């Protein structure tokens, strides 16, 4: 299964991706690029490609939209301030014909911080509902915890 | 592939597959056909999602190479910024 | 540019590889070197023979044509000694010249001509140089 991974800087990314991988919790830097990297989960290969997330990055997306199986959008759910903006973003991804059939999987992520947004909370400002071309689900995770990750990826699994 | 200006569809393809070799001949067949001058932009985000951030220097010297000769205009896969998908991870 | 591009020709009547420093000759790259170089560059086996205005530099090679190409020129000895060092190139990358094996290592060779003559300024290349490029 291929799947994508993207998200505003910050996120928590590829923190995400080396938690799933290594089963530890690593010391970012900012992505300029990508990370792929392949993780074994119920039988299951996933080939996770974590784009990062700044602006020049952010122009680059598109390259890696086709032959996309699955889209996890990773969000900071502490950020008020850059959730509208991650739904633009996320909005005309949902436009592009490369991920026309792609299962669409958000992070809420940093749920362990104490004013972190509710994943219900983001459901509404991200516009999840109003998805009704394809797959969608919304998990809370905490990626230095690693709660919820699993979840994702067996939601994702049953694409 | 001497010119034969009609093989895009397979150039896509052959572009990324898994093998390496294979997406290093299939950039290296767009660059003959350009140079001839034939068919090129259909291809744009096979060729550039591999390649992009690698310091392997034979992918990245043939993506290198397609920008010097026709960068301007191909757009699929590139489009118009101020860091497009010729140098952005290319730095 | 002094260079408007530098060649690789089979005299089949086509350019089999070849390089536009600067989008400038790209069709018209081929139309150059398919005429041209069938005469042997309408040489007599001269190295430097100048046709349709146009200076053309060549070895022959088999029924292929090592060509380099300029219109303007800043000295003698940096003509030859840039079709020279790419002489020293070519048959690592095709083992000698020929149609089939040049079209198959375009990317090699148009590497080279990149590294080698940059914006038509007669740069220097070397055999080892070349490795750190298609590594």
């Amino acid at each position: 299964m291929r799947i994508l991974m993207v998200g505003l800087d910050g996120a928590g990314k590829t923190t995400v991706l080396y938690k799933l991988k290594l089963g530890e919790v690593i010391t970012t830097i900012p992505t300029i690029g990508f990370n792929v990297e392949t993780v074994q989960y119920k039988n299951i290969s996933f080939t996770v490609w974590d784009v990062g997330g700044q602006d020049r990055i952010r122009s680059l997306w598109r390259h890696y939209y086709r032959n996309t199986e699955g889209v996890i959008f990773v969000v900071d759910s502490n950020d008020r301030s850059r959730i509208g903006e991650a739904r633009e973003v996320m909005q005309r991804m949902l436009n592009e014909d490369e991920l026309r059939n792609a299962a669409w999987l958000v992070f809420a992520n940093k749920q362990d911080l104490p004013e972190a947004m509710s994943a219900a909370e983001i459901t509404e400002k991200l516009g999840l509902h109003s998805i009704r071309n394809r797959p969608w689900f919304i998990q809370a995770t905490c990626a230095t915890s690693g709660e919820g990750l699993y979840e994702g990826l067996e939601w994702l699994s049953n694409s | 592939m001497d010119s034969e200006p009609p093989s895009e569809i397979s150039l896509k393809n052959d572009l990324e597959k898994g093998d390496v070799k294979s997406k290093t001949e299939a950039l290296k067949k767009v660059i003959i056909m350009i140079l001839n001058g034939e068919k090129l932009p259909g291809l744009l985000m096979t060729i550039i999602r591999f390649v992009l951030p690698l310091q392997d220097h034979t992918i990245k010297k043939l993506l290198l190479v397609f920008w010097e000769i026709v960068p301007k205009t191909t757009p699929d896969g590139r489009l118009l910024h101020e860091m497009i998908l010729v140098c952005d991870a290319y730095r | 540019m002094v260079l408007l591009a530098a060649a690789v020709c089979t005299k089949a009547g086509k350019a089999i590889v070849s390089r536009q420093f600067v989008e400038m000759t790209r069709t018209r790259i081929e139309g150059l070197l398919a005429a041209f170089p069938k005469l042997m560059n309408t040489g007599k086996q001269h190295t430097f023979v100048e046709t349709e205005s146009v200076r053309y530099v060549y070895q022959p090679m088999e029924k292929l044509y090592m060509v380099l190409i300029t219109t303007k020129n800043s000295n003698i000895l940096e003509d030859l000694e840039t079709l020279r060092l790419f002489s020293r190139v070519i048959p690592e990358y095709c083992r000698a010249l020929e149609e089939n094996e040049i079209s198959e290592h375009c990317f090699d060779l148009i590497f080279a001509f990149d590294e080698i003559v940059a914006l038509g300024y007669r740069e220097n290349v070397n055999l080892a140089q070349i490795r750190t490029f298609t590594e």
